[PDB]
């Protein structure tokens, strides 16, 4: 199982950017890819966890709204997109998997976002 | 839930014995995670559920401690050691890391 | 019974004439046809079993001696000329 | 203390609740399992299936059930107190059709260690299902699964994990026909995230080799008889023309029936198989 | 005495008999002498490789605690419906392959417990057994089927 | 659990009656085995369950006894049954011999 | 039934010997094969338990980390290994079998140690 994301991104403040988790390895409707920020200055932080094949999400309520989790069953990849960038949005956004519990044993290589 | 670590930073020694501190703010479970990331690439796990080891971890890491206090241990740092640490309880939604802590 | 009686059945062609090749032909083949139809029906009830039984090599014999009456009469032709 | 220990223990007194798991609001509950197969047979390609009969074995702590009466290391008791006490929720995702056995008591096995540890074994006879690939039928190597799953305990409460040694055990004279059970047998994880949450999962893979003898008898041997005597028709004279054509249209229906027959024994698959490029190519 | 009171002072309400701990606890094994009498076999499929039987399973043990001074007799036959509340060896089928009671009219169960304490077991079972048959000379073989009593919670301690 | 035989040896003549005492620390059950090992051979199954005869033990060897004091009596003793004998206990994951006689 | 051990050993102190226990008779994943320790001085001595085809064993206290039973279905042979011998290791080693207990009534000629 390994995890693939998508390369750096910049974009502009109040634009918004999707980033992709390709999922090399397994069907991406098998298990639940999540979603982690972590900003330079401060630690990682989860986001939210979505199941690509049943369309449930668990957004973190400080995220609420900011983070919408899609998946696309015709390639093996989840999608996050980040809407109504600031300046407070500049990290890297992992997508990690946890399987046997609630921590994060898979990971992606990391999506830098500088808005 | 919060996680704390109260130690940003901490002093060691190479081969050297070090507990790093993970004080949360409810009595979740021995739930506890431990990460590393060497600077530039993704962190990876070392011990979930605050006691057991992850496939390839070395055998120098070490958890402990339940309820709110929890710590990691090494005991022989060799040159692939000096990284950030980080400390995650999943029991709970919201799966909050802690402060990290640069050895 | 049944396989007995097919076997003594193709036997009849050593008797009538060498010269009706229809008649000699089509029953050493309707014979050696049946019998292949009679040892696949001793499977109704007995379980898919690798090795071989005591009737397996019963109604095997008898489907060896009733097309061997055959390719018998395809040699008499053969030698015929 | 000889029937007061079974009240103090779990039930009536000591106020055990049976519906509260091991070390509630704690680690989960780590449930060591292994299996005993008494019989392994009625693999029908018809219905994608096979019968198992086996002993499902599981330990877990649970830390109140811990006694300082008896000086008895482990000490059996009664499967009637087997319904007073907690137990994993655990079943089988490919079930399809399984049940306990009552004859002449409930055929379960309760046994409670010193420090609380809890073995558990019970009889199933568990119609598991198994998606064979019949490619090449005749001759295939099939895969039939065994997963055992939780269903109503997230991974936070309730852990899976087989034998560390040992974990699947086969009876001495299981010798199931057609088929023949190769001694190893992979234990894998199988972990389960559906839309509730982290469910566990362990699956046992069972490796089967068909027994080629059979198909070796009903099927290739008579149509290979029946592609040779249609070869004798060059021997015999060709002037006689309604003797000649008599073998060949005898034997095109011949293979005809031959080919239908090796059809009823498989189910109803889409692509084709080992046999069925042997029976149609001896037709052609 | 009023029989009534006493199936009650034997077992059931009064007299603290738990048929969750077996006759002679902490001592020797409850033997238990078991014979059968088959009703009938039939149905010997060589196909699934079985063959149901229905037999009356009788098995005998002593259970210490089932001894009467009140009643004369010898043995005493007693109903079926006090037969739940009593220890029972918990035997099993080793090729039981399905097997059921048989509820028809009443419980087929049979109760007597004698004087000292003996306990006659007698109950109607159909069972449709395992045999693993060998017919490399099927339509001449002579077959060997079997039945395993076996016990299954109970060691042989 | 000990299973202390109280007299290390034992001798006398032909047809006599013995007692050999084997005491436990433990009421395990009556669950006590006796050996015979003649000099240079396998020990050999005399009585189980402290009153049961293995097959072929012709006679002459009576178990008895409850709780914690058991008893291995001969009364035909021949000149053959002049050897260690071993009082077993086997109502206990650790199984432990006696002292030999 | 009937066991059949191997021959006379002979082992210097610190080395490790492996005893078996060849089973003629019936398949070695049948029953449980006990171990017994005899030593001149003292009587028997129960070394722990092996059941061939399951691989479970029960070791007495003292013998933990001192004998290592296995078993090989290919040969119908049960396994003792012995580690780290000492002086106190002279003694006959049998394999005994209780079948309908947790008695003795089958054994083995006896395997004569010397360290
Ligand atoms: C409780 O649940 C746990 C899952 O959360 C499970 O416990 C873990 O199970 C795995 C495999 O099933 C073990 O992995 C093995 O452990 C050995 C240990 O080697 C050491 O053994 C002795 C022990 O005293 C030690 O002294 C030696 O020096 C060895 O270093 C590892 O070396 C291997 O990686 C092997 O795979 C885990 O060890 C085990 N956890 C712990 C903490 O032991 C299991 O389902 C349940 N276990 C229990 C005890 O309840
Ligand atoms: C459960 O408990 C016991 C252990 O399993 C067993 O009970 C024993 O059952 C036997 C019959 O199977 C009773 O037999 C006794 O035998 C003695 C010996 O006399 C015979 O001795 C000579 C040989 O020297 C023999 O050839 C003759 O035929 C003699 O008859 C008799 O003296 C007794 O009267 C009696 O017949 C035992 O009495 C009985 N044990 C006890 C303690 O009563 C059995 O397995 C189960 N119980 C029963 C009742 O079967
Ligand atoms: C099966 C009988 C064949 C005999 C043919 C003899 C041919 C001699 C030329
Ligand atoms: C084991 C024998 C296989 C061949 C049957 C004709």
């Amino acid at each position: 199982v390994q995890l693939q994301q998508s390369g750096a991104e910049l974009m502009k403040p109040g634009a918004a950017v999707k980033i992709s988790c390709k999922a090399t390895g397994h069907t991406i409707s098998r298990y639940w890819i999540d979603w982690l920020k972590q900003r330079p200055g401060h630690g990682l932080e989860w986001i939210g966890e979505i199941l690509p094949g049943s369309g449930s999400t668990n957004y973190n309520e400080k995220f609420k709204g900011k983070a919408t989790f899609t998946a696309e069953k015709s390639s093996n990849t989840a999608y996050m997109q980040l809407s109504s960038l600031t300046s407070e949005d500049s990290a890297v956004y992992y997508c990690a998997m946890g399987v046997r519990g609630n921590y994060f044993d898979y990971w992606g290589q990391g999506t830098t976002l500088t808005v | 839930i919060v996680m704390t670590q109260s130690h940003k930073f901490m002093s060691t020694s190479v081969g050297d014995r070090v507990s790093i501190t993970c004080k949360a703010s409810q009595d979740v479970s021995t739930a506890v995670a431990w990460y590393q990331q060497k600077p530039g690439q993704s962190p990876k796990l070392l011990i979930y559920w605050a006691s057991t080891r992850h496939t390839g971890v070395p055998g120098r890491f070490t958890g402990s401690g339940s309820g709110t206090d929890y710590t990691l241990t090494i005991s022989s740092v060799q040159a692939e050691d000096l990284s950030l640490y980080y400390c995650q309880q999943h029991y709970s939604t919201p799966r909050t890391f802690g402060g990290g802590t640069k050895l | 019974i049944p396989s007995l009686l097919i076997v003594i059945l193709s036997w009849i062609s050593f008797w009538i004439n060498m010269d009706a090749a229809p008649a000699r032909v089509g029953l050493g083949i309707t014979t050696v046809l049946t019998m292949t139809t009679q040892s696949s029906g001793s499977r109704a009830s007995l379980p898919k079993v690798s090795y071989v039984k005591a009737i397996d090599i019963w109604m095997a014999v008898c489907l060896l001696f009733v097309f061997s009456a055959l390719l018998e009469y395809a040699a008499v032709n053969f030698v015929s000329r | 203390s000889p029937s007061d220990f079974l009240d103090k223990l779990m039930g009536r007194t000591s106020g055990y609740d049976a519906r509260i798991r091991p070390n509630f609001k704690g680690p989960p509950v780590n449930v060591s399992c292994n299996i005993f197969i008494n019989s392994f047979g009625s693999i029908a390609e018809t219905t994608m299936d096979y019968r198992v009969n086996i002993f499902l074995r599981q330990q877990w702590n649970d830390p109140r059930l811990a006694y300082n009466e008896y000086p008895d290391d482990s000490l059996d008791l009664d499967p009637s107190m087997l319904d007073s006490i907690w137990k994993p929720d655990l079943f089988f995702a490919n079930e399809k059709g399984a049940h306990f056995h009552e004859i002449t008591t409930d055929n379960k096995l309760l046994r409670i260690s010193r420090n609380g540890n809890v073995l558990y074994s019970i009889r199933i006879t568990l119609t598991l299902a198994c998606p064979m690939d019949l490619k090449n039928f005749p001759m295939d190597v099939q895969t039939c699964i065994m997963q055992l799953e939780s269903f109503g305990y997230t991974m936070n409460d309730l852990i899976f994990e087989w034998q560390e040694q040992g974990a699947v055990q086969v009876a001495d004279g299981l010798t199931l026909p057609q088929f023949i059970l190769k001694e190893e047998k992979d234990l894998r994880y199988c972990t389960k995230h559906y839309n509730t949450g982290k469910f566990t999962c362990i699956e046992a893979r069972f490796h089967l080799e068909r027994q080629m003898g059979y198909y070796l008898i009903q099927m290739y041997i008579p149509s290979l008889l029946i592609v040779i005597l249609s070869w004798i028709s060059f021997w015999i004279n060709m002037d006689a023309a309604p003797a000649r054509v008599g073998l060949g249209i005898t034997t095109v229906l011949t293979m005809t029936t031959q080919s239908s027959g090796s059809r009823a024994s498989l189910p109803k698959v889409s692509y084709v198989k080992a046999i069925d490029i042997w029976m149609a190519v001896c037709l052609l | 005495m009023s029989p009534s009171d006493f199936l009650d002072k034997l077992m059931g309400r009064t007299s603290g008999y738990d048929a969750r701990i077996r006759p002679n606890f902490k001592g020797p094994p409850v033997n238990v002498s078991c014979n059968i009498f088959i009703n009938s076999f039939g149905s010997i499929a060589e196909t699934t490789m079985d063959y149901r039987v229905n037999i009356f399973l009788r098995q005998q043990w002593n259970d210490p605690r089932l001894a009467y001074n009140e009643y004369p007799d010898d043995s005493l036959d007693l109903d079926p419906s006090m037969l739940d509340s009593i220890w029972k060896p918990d035997l099993f089928f080793a090729n039981e392959k399905g097997a059921h009671f048989h509820e028809i009219t009443t419980d087929n169960k049979l109760l007597r417990i004698s004087r000292n304490g003996n306990v006659l077991y007698s109950i109607r079972i159909t069972l449709t057994l395992a045999c693993p048959m060998d017919l490399k000379n099927f339509p001449m073989d002579v077959q060997t089927c079997i039945m395993q009593l076996e016990s299954f919670g109970y060691t042989m301690n």
